[PDB]
C-alpha cells in the first residue's frame, strides 16, 4: 500500500494506492482504500484488510451516531482520537492498521495519522504503507504550501505513481480526493501503469 | 509398579509389588498399593503417587455416601464408574491408573480397568510399569476356571516375574482376596518370592 | 531513541526534549511536543513505546486535573510524581504494562524546584539533573562535569546547548530541534527551541 | 484430549440395496502394544442408526454414553418422532466441531451407518467437525488400503446386494490385517436394514502365508 | 522462500515448426525494484535459448558456468549442441550441487538443427529434466502461468499465433504476481529467423 | 507415484503411473517412471525425480561395464547390491524408492529397494505415495504362477487404483513385461482418463498484444 | 500439539453479468493425498437471488454455512423480508471478523442479484475484508483461474479489442473451460463442476464432469 | 521384530517373526530375519533394516576371507567379535541389533548378544521390539538341558506370544537349527502358530 | 544504514557516499571515505558489515592493480565489475561469505560511462542510476521522477542534492556530509563535498 495526504493553500489532498496482496500473489488489482465517513470526513487504509475495513466502519458508525445525538458533525480531532482509543483497547492483539483521518471542521482542515499502537499525530503531511518512503521522496521534492489545486493533484498523482513503480506491494489505480471547505470531491481513479508509461514516453 | 487383579467364582484376588520410587531412588520399599474403596471393594494404585492417592481418597468418599444413601453396599460397577469418571474428567492433569476390583451380591466378583478414563471388565488385568514385561507370561499362564488359590499363585508368579525385570518394581507382593465372607490380606516377603530364571 | 533532559537550579527547573515523531526509518514530524502540563507549575516529559506514552501521560494529566477540580488546589510536584509512580508500578505485573520512561519537573511554593526521574519499571529518583534515551549516555558526563547547584538559568541554558550540540556531533540518530521550557515561581515559561 | 491413549484403527462402511454394513476390529492399542484385543468399537445408536469409531477409546466410550442417554431421553417422550441416522450425523458433527473450537477435541474419526424410509445412510465425522456422506467410507489407514477396493467394486457395480457388500467387507478386513501394523484378526460386522441394527462378532478372516515359501 | 527473494518468471512454448521463449524484466530485492531490464534468457546457439528464473546471483552464475562448458563442448565436438544434449548438460551441472543447489529453475526452448522440429523442456533446481510437447513454466507465478498456458495453448500454432499466446499467458500471469513484471521479452525461434520483441506491459 | 511389481509363471511385470507433482500442482502429465538397467532388468523409480533418474542411470551404466567385462547377461542380485550399497552410503538423502524387476540365468526376480539402502525379494510389491492402493489390489487378487495376461490385468488394476485414489498419482499406466526371451515395454498400456475435451475459443487476433520493440535476426 | 485446521481443497468461482450471476465449484473433498468424497459441491443456496461458494477447511465451511442459514431466518422474522445480496455480504464480513483471533479458514464468494436486478459478486478473505467484483476465483486453483478471468472476462492486456459484455451462454462456456484447466493442473480440483445460475426466474444448477484423478 | 536364539548340546536354534514395518504400515509381511554369516553361523536381524543388512553383508564378507585364510570354518566367537566390532565402532550411526549364533568343532553350539557393541554369551537370548513383552515369559519357561525340539517349541511359543502383543511384530515364524551335521530351516505359518489367551 | 548513490550521464558517472564511520550509537568519524579507486577511470563504492567492506574492496583493488602491472593496460569497468562479481559469488556458499553491498562506476573509452549495482548475494545489474542502504527507499523515487538520460553533470549534481536533502528531512540517521566524485574521459575528478551544517 501507499497512502498519502497533505495540507496546502486550497485544502487537503488524500491519495491511495489500490493493491491487496497475499504473499507475492495479487488478491485484488483494485480495492477502495478510502472510507467516505461523511461529506467532510474521510479515512485512508493500509495494513491488514479486515482490520482496516471493520475498524474504520466502526469509527463511521460512531461518527454517524454522534451526529444523531448532537445534531452536529464530529470534529476531525474527536474522530481520530476515537479510532486510536479503539486500537488502544486491542493492544498486543496483532491488529495492523495505518490510517489518516482527513477532514474539515470548525477549526479548518484536519489531518491525523493513526496507527494500531494508538499513535495519533496531527500534521500537514503523512504517508503510510509498504511504499510510504517512495511517496515521501516525490512528495517532499515538489511540495510548496502555495500549490494550485491542479498542481497538487499532480504531486499526489506522481507520488503514488512512483511508489507503485518501486514497491511490489503497491499498484493498480490512484484514488485521489481533495478536501475543501464544503466537503471533499473525488478527483480521479487513474491507472498507475498508464501514468508511468506517460512519464516514460516523455523521455 | 506392577498391579494385577483376577476374577474367580466367589470374588477377586488383587496383587501389587511394594516399591515407591523417585527417579532411580527407592523412597518406600514396603508400600501396600491395594487401597480399600469400600468393605469388599478395593483398587490397585499405579502412576503418580499423589494423583493415585487423591483419586482413591475421593472415590472412597463418594462411595461411602453413595452406599449410605442406597442403604446397601455399592456395586463394583458403581465403584468402577466413580474412579473412571474422575480419571476421565481430569485425564490431562492426572497421571495415575487405578484398577478397580471387588465383590457384589448382584454380579459377584468383578475386575475393572480404568486406564485414562476408559472402562472395561476383564477376566484378569495387569497394570503399572512392570506389566510391560509380563504380557506374554499372563497370556501363556492364564487359564479359565481358576480357584482362589490358583489365582493367588498366578498373581504372585506374574508380579514376582515383573519385579525381577522392572527397576521401578520390587520389594514385597501384597495379596488381597475379596469374597462374600470378607477380605483376606496376604503378604509375600522378598525372601519368600517364587523363583524363576534370573540370569 | 528519543531524548529528555532536565537541569534543576536553586529556584527553577529547566527541561528539554527532542521534537521527532518517527516511525521505522522516517522522521514523520519535526515539531512534536513531548511535554505534558499537569498543573500550573508541573510538566511531565514522557518518552517510550509507540502508543503507551500518550495513553499513560494523558491518563495522569486528566487525574491531576480532576484533583484540581475536586479540591480547589493542585497536587505538589512530589504528590504528582508519587501518584504517577503508583499507577505505573501497579500496571507493571498486570496484562498491560506501560513502556514509558518519564521525567517530572515542577515548582512547589513550600519545597522549591524538584526534578524526578522515573524508570519504565517505576523506580522514582529525585535528581539535580537527569536524561532519558541513548542520548543520556553521551550527555550525563557533560552534566557531571559542568553542573553546579547554584547554576543560573542563563548558564543552565548554555549547559543544555552543549549537551544538545554533543548529540549533533556524536549521536547517530538525527535529532535536529528540541522543545525548551523553564518552571519557576510564576509557572511554566516556554523558551526558544534549540535548533540545528 | 490433546494426546490419545488407547486407540482404534480403521472403521469400514459400505451401503448396499436395503441397508448399510460397517466393520471394525476389536483392538485398542497403546502405541504399538496390542493392549486390549477384545473391545467393541461399534455401537447401535437406535433402531435406524449405528456408529463405529477410530481413535481414542475413552473418548469413544464418552460419546457412547452421551448418545446412549440422548436416545433414552427421546424414547421417554414416545411422540412418534425419533432421531434419523442423518440427525445423529448432524448432532455428531456439531459435537466434534464444538470440542475442536474449545481446543479440547474428542480424539475420534467415526462412521455412521443407517437406514430410514428406504434410504441407506453413510456419513463420516472427524475430530475437527469435517463431515460428509459417501457410498463407502474407510477411516485411518483404511482410507489408503480398503477405500480403493470398495471404490473399485462400486465403480463396476454401484448397487450391491447385502451378500456382495458383506463379502467385500470381509476381503477388506483381510487386507487390513495383512497391511496395517495396528490391526488385529478379531473384528465385528454391524448391519442396519428394515429390521434394524444387527452387530455380529467376534469374526476373523482366514489368512494365507504361501508367499513365505517363495 | 529463497526463490521469491528476486522473483521473476520464465516460460517456453511449442509451435508448428517454431518455438517461443519469454521472461519478465524485473530485477528486485524483496519488495524493492532495482532495475527494469534484467536479462533472464541467454542464447546458447543460433536456434537454442535458455531461460532462468529464481535467485539473480544463481541465474547469472548457472548461465556463465553453462556457457563455459558449452564453448568447450562445441570446440571439442566441432558441432553446435543439440537441444536435448543442452538439457543433459544443465541437468549434470545442477545435479553436481544436489546437496547445496543453485536457486534456479531453467527452461529450454530450441529447434532441432536438422529437423528444425521444436524442443522444449525445464529442469528443477537439482537438475531433473522434463520434456513436454506443449509448454513449460518456472517462476514465482508458476500457478498463474499454468492456468494461462493450459487455457490458451493449442497444438499446431503458427509463429504469429504462438506469439499472441505466449505474450498473453506471460502478461496476465505476471500481472497477478507482485514480484514479477517491469516488462516482458519474447523470442520466436524459427528455422529461418529469430524475432525478439519487448511487450508494452504494466510497470507496477 | 504408484509403482508396482509382480512375478508371474514366465516372468515379471512392472507398472507405473505418469504423474510428476511439484507441491500440489501437476508438473508433468506423462513422465517415464520405468527405466532400463539391462536388456532383461528394468527399474521403477519413486520419490525425488532427480534422485530416481540419476541412481537408475548410474546403475545401468555400471551394469554395462559389468556385462562388457564378464561377457554374460547381468544378474538381478548385482543391480540390487550396487543400488543398496550406494543408497546406504547416502543415509537416505538420495530419495529414490525403487522396484527392480528382471530375468537372469536363475529365473525372474522382483526386489524393493528403499532410500536408506534396505531391500527385500518379494513376489509382488508397490512403492510411492499410492503404494497402499496398489498393495491392496495385489494382496486381494495375487495368486502364484499367474499367466501373462492375468498378471498384466492385475498390475493395471493395481496401478489404476493408485492413479484414482492418490492425489500424488495420475496419468496413464505404463507397463513392462520381462520374460526369458527379453522385455516388452508397454508404454501407455492403459489410460484410466479419456482424452479431456474443451470448447477452446482462445484465439487472439494478430495485433491484440501491444508490442514496444521488435528486432528480427535472419539465420542460415 | 493439536491443530484445529486441515486443508480440504476445492475451487470456487463467480461471475457477475448484466442480469445474472454464476457461482461454480468442483465437487472434490480431500485431505493430504486422499480423496474424502467425489460429490462435495461447494455451492450453497441462501435466497432465491443469492448463492455462496465456500472453500478451505470443511469443518469451518459447514459451520459458517449453517450460521448464515440461521441468520437469514432470524433477519426474515425480525424484518418480514428476505436479506438482499448486499445485506448478506455486509453481514458475512461481521461474522468472519467475529473470529478475527480464531478465524474461519473459508474463502467465500457471494453471487446473486442486486436491487436493480443486475449481477452482483462479493469476494471475501477468511478474516472478513470484502468488495464487490465483476468476477473472482477462490480456493485451491484460485491463482490459475484468476489470470484467465482478468484476461477473457476483464479484457486486460488487449488493445484494439471490442469490449463486448459477457452473455450467460459465453460465461457458462468459460466456467466449463477454466474448471477443465484447473482440474488438469491442480490436484485438489476435479471429479465434477457444479454450476449455480442466478436470474430473475431463480436458481438453476448444472453439473458437468472433470477428471477423476 | 522379535528375534531369539537358544543353545543346546549339539548346537543352536534361532527364530524370528517376519514383519517389516515403516511406521504403522507393513512393508513386507514375510521377511526371513535369519541371515547366514557362514556355513554353520547365522545372525538374527533387528532394528533399522538398512543398518542390519549393511552389518550382515560386511560381517559375512569379513568372515568368508577369514575362513579361507585359516583353512577352517570360523569360530562362532570370531563371527560374534566381527559383528560386535562393527556395531561398536559405528554405535552412534547404527540403530540395529544383530544377535549371532551357530556351531564349532571347538566350543560347539553358542549364542551371542551384540547389543550396541557389547559381547555376551547367553544360554538363550531375545531381541527386537517384541522381546519387551516376553521377558517374564522366557524367565518362567526356560529350563536348562532342553532338546533341539524343546528349543524349537520354546522359540515358537515365545515369538508367537510376542507377535500377538507387538504391532511391529507379526507374520510367520522362521526357525533355523544349526548343528554339526548342518542347518535346518522351518517356517511356522500365521495359520499354524501356537495359541494362547488373546483377549 | 550507510548511503551510496550513482547517477550516470551520457559521458560521465556521478557518485556520492556518506562520510560516517559509526560504532553503536556514536558517530566515530565525520570524514570517512567509502570509495576505492580501482583504475584511472574506475571507482568501487562499498558499504556493508563491520570488517567485510575494507577487506573485500581492497582485495579486488590490489587484484585490479596486479592486472595493470601484469598486462600494461587496465581492466574495463565491465571486466572489473564481472571480476568483482565472480569473487563475491564464489565466497557466497563458503565458510567466509562477505556481507558487502556495492556500486562500481567507471568510464570506458569504447563503451562509455557505466554504473553497476551489486548486492551481497552478488547479483550484477547495469543501471542508469542506483542507491544502496535505507536511504535508497527515500531517494530512488526522486531519481525516478527527475532523472533523464541526457542529464548534464551540473544538473545531476542538483539531482544528487535533492536526494541528499531528502535524507536530512526524512531519514532518522544523521548523515550530514557526503563524498562527491565524477568519472569521465579524463578519469576520476574529486568534487566539493555536499555538506549539511
Ligand atoms: B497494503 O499493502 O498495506 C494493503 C492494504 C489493504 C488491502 C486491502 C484492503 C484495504 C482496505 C479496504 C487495505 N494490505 C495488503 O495488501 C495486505 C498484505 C500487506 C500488509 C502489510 C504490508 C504489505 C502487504 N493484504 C491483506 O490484508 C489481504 N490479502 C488478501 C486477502 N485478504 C487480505
Ligand atoms: B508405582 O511405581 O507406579 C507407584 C504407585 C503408587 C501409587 C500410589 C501411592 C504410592 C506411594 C505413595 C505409589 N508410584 C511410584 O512409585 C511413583 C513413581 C513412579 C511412577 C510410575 C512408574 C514408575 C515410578 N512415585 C511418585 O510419584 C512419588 N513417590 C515419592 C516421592 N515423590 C513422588
Ligand atoms: B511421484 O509422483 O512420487 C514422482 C516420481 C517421478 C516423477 C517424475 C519422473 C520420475 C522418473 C525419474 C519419477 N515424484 C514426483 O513427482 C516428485 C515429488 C514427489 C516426491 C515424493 C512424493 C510425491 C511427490 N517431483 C519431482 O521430483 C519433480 N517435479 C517436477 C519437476 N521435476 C521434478
Ligand atoms: B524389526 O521390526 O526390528 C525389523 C527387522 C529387519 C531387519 C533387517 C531387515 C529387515 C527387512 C528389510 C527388517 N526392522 C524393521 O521393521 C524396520 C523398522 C523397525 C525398527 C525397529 C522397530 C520396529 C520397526 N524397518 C525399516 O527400518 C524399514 N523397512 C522398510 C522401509 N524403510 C524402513
Ligand atoms: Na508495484
Ligand atoms: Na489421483
Amino acid at each position: 500500500t501507499t497512502t498519502l495526504a497533505f495540507k496546502f493553500q486550497h485544502g487537503v489532498i488524500a491519495a491511495v494506492d489500490s493493491r491487496a496482496s497475499a504473499g507475492s500473489y495479487i488478491s485484488a488489482l483494485r480495492v477502495n482504500k478510502v472510507i467516505e465517513i461523511n461529506p467532510y470526513l474521510l479515512g485512508t487504509m493500509s495494513g491488514c484488510a479486515a482490520d482496516c475495513q471493520y475498524w474504520e466502519r466502526l469509527l463511521a458508525k460512531e461518527c454517524r451516531l454522534y451526529y444523531l445525538r448532537n445534531g452536529e458533525r464530529i470534529s476531525v480531532s474527536a474522530a481520530s482520537k476515537l479510532l486510536s482509543n479503539m486500537m488502544c483497547q486491542y493492544r498486543g492483539m496483532g491488529l495492523s492498521m495505518g490510517s489518516m483521518i482527513c477532514g474539515w471542521d470548525k477549526k479548518g482542515p484536519g489531518l491525523y495519522y493513526v496507527d494500531e499502537h494508538g499513535t495519533r499525530l496531527s500534521g500537514n503531511m503523512f504517508s503510510t504503507g509498504s511504499g510510504n518512503t517512495y511517496a515521501y521522496g516525490v512528495m517532499d521534492s515538489g511540495y510548496r504550501p502555495n500549490l494550485s489545486p491542479e498542481e497538487a493533484y499532480d504531486l499526489g498523482r506522481r507520488a503514488i505513481a512512483y511508489a507503485t513503480h518501486r514497491d511490489s506491494y503497491s499498484g493498480g489505480v490512484v484514488n485521489m480526493y481533495h478536501m475543501k471547505e464544503d466537503g471533499w470531491v473525488k478527483v480521479e481513479s487513474t491507472d498507475v501503469s498508464d501514468l508511468l508509461h506517460q512519464y516514460r514516453e516523455a523521455n | 509398579t506392577t498391579i494385577m487383579a483376577v476374577e474367580f467364582d466367589g470374588g477377586v484376588v488383587m496383587g501389587s509389588d511394594s516399591r515407591v520410587s523417585a527417579g532411580e531412588a527407592v523412597v518406600n520399599r514396603v508400600f501396600d498399593k491395594l487401597s480399600p474403596l469400600h468393605e469388599r471393594i478395593y483398587c490397585a494404585l499405579s502412576g503418580s503417587a499423589a494423583d493415585a492417592q487423591a483419586v482413591a481418597d475421593m472415590a472412597a468418599y463418594q462411595l461411602e455416601l453413595h452406599g449410605i444413601e442406597l442403604e446397601e453396599p455399592p456395586l463394583v460397577l458403581a465403584a468402577a464408574n466413580v474412579v473412571r469418571n474422575i480419571s476421565y474428567k481430569y485425564r490431562e492433569d492426572l497421571s495415575a491408573h487405578l484398577m478397580v476390583a471387588g465383590w457384589d451380591q448382584r454380579e459377584g466378583g468383578q475386575v475393572y480397568g480404568t486406564l485414562g478414563g476408559m472402562l472395561t471388565r476383564q477376566p484378569f488385568a495387569i497394570g503399572g510399569s512392570g506389566s510391560t514385561f509380563i504380557y506374554g507370561y499372563v497370556d501363556a499362564a492364564y487359564k479359565p476356571g481358576m480357584s482362589p488359590e490358583e489365582c493367588r499363585r498366578f498373581t504372585t508368579d506374574a508380579i514376582a516375574l515383573a519385579m525381577s525385570r522392572d527397576g521401578s518394581s520390587g520389594g514385597v507382593i501384597y495379596l488381597v482376596t475379596i469374597t462374600a465372607a470378607g477380605v483376606d490380606h496376604r503378604v509375600i516377603l522378598g525372601n519368600e518370592l517364587p523363583k524363576f530364571y534370573d540370569e | 531513541m528519543e531524548y529528555l533532559i532536565g537541569i534543576q537550579g536553586p529556584d527553577y527547573v529547566l527541561v528539554a526534549s527532542d521534537r521527532v515523531a518517527a516511525s521505522n526509518i522516517v522522521q514523520m514530524k519535526d515539531d512534536h511536543d513531548k511535554m505534558f502540563k499537569m498543573s500550573e507549575k508541573i510538566l511531565l516529559l514522557c518518552v517510550g513505546e509507540a502508543g503507551d506514552t500518550v495513553q499513560f501521560a494523558e491518563y495522569i494529566q486528566k487525574n491531576v486535573q480532576l484533583y484540581k477540580m475536586r479540591n480547589g488546589y493542585e497536587l505538589s510536584p512530589t504528590a504528582a510524581a508519587n501518584f504517577t509512580r503508583r499507577n505505573l508500578a501497579d500496571c507493571l505485573r498486570s496484562r498491560t504494562p506501560y513502556h514509558v520512561n518519564l521525567l517530572l519537573a515542577g515548582y512547589d511554593e513550600h519545597e522549591g524546584p524538584a526534578l524526578y526521574y522515573m524508570d519504565y519499571l517505576a523506580a522514582l529518583a529525585k535528581a539535580p539533573f537527569a536524561a532519558h534515551g541513548y542520548g543520556a549516555f553521551l550527555t550525563l558526563s557533560i552534566l557531571d562535569r559542568y553542573y553546579t547547584p547554584t547554576i543560573s538559568r542563563e548558564r543552565a541554558v548554555e549547559l543544555l546547548r552543549k549537551c544538545l550540540e554533543e548529540l549533533q556531533k556524536r549521536f547517530i540518530l538525527n535529532l535536529p530541534t528540541f522543545s525548551v521550557r523553564i518552571i519557576d515561581k510564576n509557572g511554566i515559561h516556554d523558551l526558544d527551541n534549540i535548533s540545528f | 484430549t490433546q494426546n490419545p491413549m488407547v486407540t482404534g484403527t480403521s472403521v469400514l462402511g459400505v451401503k448396499f440395496e436395503g441397508g448399510v454394513v460397517i466393520a471394525a476390529d476389536m483392538l485398542g492399542s497403546y502405541g504399538s502394544l496390542a493392549r486390549f484385543r477384545n473391545i467393541s468399537r461399534i455401537m447401535r445408536v437406535n433402531n435406524s442408526t449405528m456408529l463405529g469409531a477410530s481413535g481414542d477409546y475413552a473418548d469413544f466410550q464418552y460419546l457412547k454414553q452421551v448418545l446412549g442417554q440422548m436416545v433414552i431421553d427421546e424414547e421417554l417422550l414416545g411422540d412418534g418422532h425419533s432421531y434419523s441416522p442423518r440427525a445423529i450425523h448432524s448432532w455428531l458433527t456439531r459435537a466434534m466441531y464444538s470440542r475442536r473450537s474449545k481446543m479440547n477435541p474428542l480424539w475420534n474419526t467415526m462412521v455412521i451407518g443407517g437406514y430410514a424410509d428406504g434410504e441407506s445412510f453413510l456419513g463420516y465425522v472427524d475430530m475437527l467437525g469435517v463431515a460428509y456422506e459417501a457410498p463407502s467410507l474407510a477411516t485411518g489407514y483404511g482410507a489408503y488400503l480398503a477405500q480403493p477396493l470398495l471404490r473399485e467394486v462400486l465403480e463396476k457395480q454401484p448397487v450391491l446386494s447385502q451378500t456382495e457388500a458383506r463379502d467385500l467387507v470381509e476381503r477388506c478386513m483381510r487386507v487390513l490385517y495383512y497391511r496395517d501394523a495396528r490391526s488385529y484378526n478379531r473384528f465385528q460386522i454391524a448391519t442396519v436394514t428394515e429390521k434394524g441394527v444387527e452387530i455380529e462378532g467376534p469374526l476373523s478372516t482366514e489368512t494365507n502365508w504361501d508367499i513365505a515359501h517363495m | 522462500s529463497i526463490m521469491s527473494y528476486n522473483g521473476g518468471a520464465v516460460m517456453a512454448m511449442k509451435g508448428k515448426n517454431c518455438v517461443a521463449i519469454a521472461a519478465d524484466r524485473r530485477f528486485g530485492i524483496q519488495a524493492q525494484m532495482v532495475t527494469t531490464d534484467f536479462q533472464k534468457i541467454f542464447p546458447m546457439g543460433d536456434r537454442l535459448y535458455i531461460g532462468l528464473a529464481g535467485l539473480a546471483t544463481d541465474v547469472q552464475t548457472v548461465a556463465q558456468r553453462l556457457k563455459f562448458r558449452l564453448n568447450l563442448y562445441e570446440l571439442k565436438e566441432g558441432r553446435q549442441i543439440k537441444p536435448y544434449t543442452l538439457m543433459s548438460m544443465v541437468a549434470n551441472l545442477l545435479y553436481e550441487k544436489r546437496f547445496g543447489p543453485y536457486y534456479t529453475e531453467p527452461v529450454i526452448a530450441g529447434l532441432d538443427p536438422k529437423t528444425f522440429k521444436p524442443f522444449i523442456c525445464s529442469l528443477d533446481l537439482i537438475g531433473c529434466p522434463m520434456v513436454t510437447d506443449d509448454f513449460v513454466v518456472s517462476g514465482t507465478c508458476a500457478e498463474q502461468m499454468y492456468g494461462m498456458c493450459e487455457s490458451l495453448w493449442e497444438p499446431n500454432m503458427d509463429p504469429d499465433h504462438l506469439f499472441e499466446t505466449i505474450s498473453q499467458a506471460m502478461l496476465n500471469a505476471v500481472d497477478r504476481d507482485a514480484v514479477s513484471g517491469m516488462g516482458v521479452i519474447v523470442h520466436i525461434i524459427e528455422k529461418d529467423k529469430i524475432t525478439t520483441r519487448t511487450l508494452k506491459a504494466r510497470m507496477d | 507415484t504408484t509403482i508396482a511389481g509382480l512375478v508371474f509363471q514366465d516372468g515379471v511385470i512392472l507398472g507405473a503411473d505418469t504423474r510428476a507433482t511439484n507441491d500440489s500442482v501437476v508438473a508433468d502429465k506423462s513422465c517415464e517412471k520405468i527405466h532400463f538397467i539391462a536388456p532383461k532388468i528394468y527399474c521403477c523409480g519413486a520419490g525425488v525425480a532427480a534422485d530416481a533418474e540419476m541412481t537408475t542411470r548410474m546403475v545401468a551404466s555400471k551394469m554395462e561395464l559389468h556385462a562388457l567385462s564378464t561377457g554374460r547377461e547381468p544378474r538381478v542380485a548385482t543391480v540390487t547390491r550396487i543400488l543398496r550399497q550406494t543408497l546406504f552410503r547416502y543415509q537416505g538423502h538420495v530419495g529414490a524408492s525403487l522396484i527392480v524387476g528382471g530375468v537372469d540365468l536363475t529365473g525372474p526376480q522382483l526386489y524393493g529397494v528403499h532410500p536408506h539402502g534396505s531391500y527385500s525379494r518379494l513376489p509382488f510389491t508397490a512403492l510411492g505415495s499410492g503404494q497402499d492402493a496398489a498393495l491392496a489390489v495385489l494382496e486381494d487378487r495375487f495368486q502364484p504362477n499367474m499367466t501373462l495376461e492375468a498378471a498384466q490385468g492385475l498390475l493395471v488394476e493395481a496401478v489404476t487404483a493408485g492413479i484414482l485414489g492418490d492425489l500424488g498419482s495420475g496419468g496413464n499406466v505404463d507397463a513392462c513385461v520381462i520374460t526369458k526371451t527379453g522385455a516388452k515395454l508397454l508404454r501407455t498400456l492403459s489410460s484410466p482418463t479419456e482424452p479431456v475435451k474443451r470448447s477452446g475459443r482462445y484465439h487472439f487476433v494478430p495485433g491484440t498484444t501491444a508490442v514496444l520493440t521488435q528486432t528480427v535476426k535472419p539465420l542460415t | 500439539r493439536f491443530s484445529p485446521y486441515v486443508f480440504n481443497g476445492g475451487t470456487i468461482l463467480a461471475i457477475a453479468g448484466e442480469d445474472f450471476a454464476i457461482v461454480a465449484s468442483d465437487t472434490r473433498l480431500s485431505e493430504g493425498f486422499s480423496i474424502h468424497t467425489r460429490d462435495s459441491p461447494k455451492c450453497y443456496k441462501l435466497t432465491d437471488k443469492t448463492v455462496i461458494g465456500c472453500s478451505g477447511f470443511h469443518g469451518d465451511c459447514l459451520t459458517l454455512t449453517k450460521i448464515i442459514e440461521a441468520r437469514l431466518k432470524m433477519y426474515k422474522h425480525s424484518n418480514n423480508k428476505a436479506m438482499t445480496t448486499g445485506a448478506i455480504a455486509a453481514m458475512l464480513s461481521t461474522i468472519l471478523y467475529s473470529r478475527r483471533f480464531f478465524p474461519y479458514y473459508v474463502y467465500n464468494i457471494i453471487g446473486g442479484l442486486d436491487e436493480e436486478g443486475k449481477g452482483a459478486v462479493y469476494s471475501f478473505d477468511p478474516v472478513g475484508s470484502y468488495q464487490r467484483d465483476s468476477f473472482k476465483a477462490g480456493g485451491s486453483a484460485s491463482a490459475m483461474l484468476q489470470p484467465l478471468l482478468d484476461n477473457q472476462v476483464g479484457f486486460k492486456n488487449m488493445q484494439n479489442v471490442e469490449h463486448v459484455p459477457l452473455s450467460l451462454d459465453r460465461a457458462m462456456r468459460l466456467v466449463k473451460d477454466v474448471f477443465i484447466s484447473a482440474a488438469e493442473r491442480d490436484v485438489y480440483t476435479g471429479d465434477a463442476l457444479r454450476i449455480c445460475i442466478v436470474t430473475k426466474e431463480g436458481i438453476r444448477e448444472e453439473t458437468v464432469s472433470l477428471r477423476k484423478d
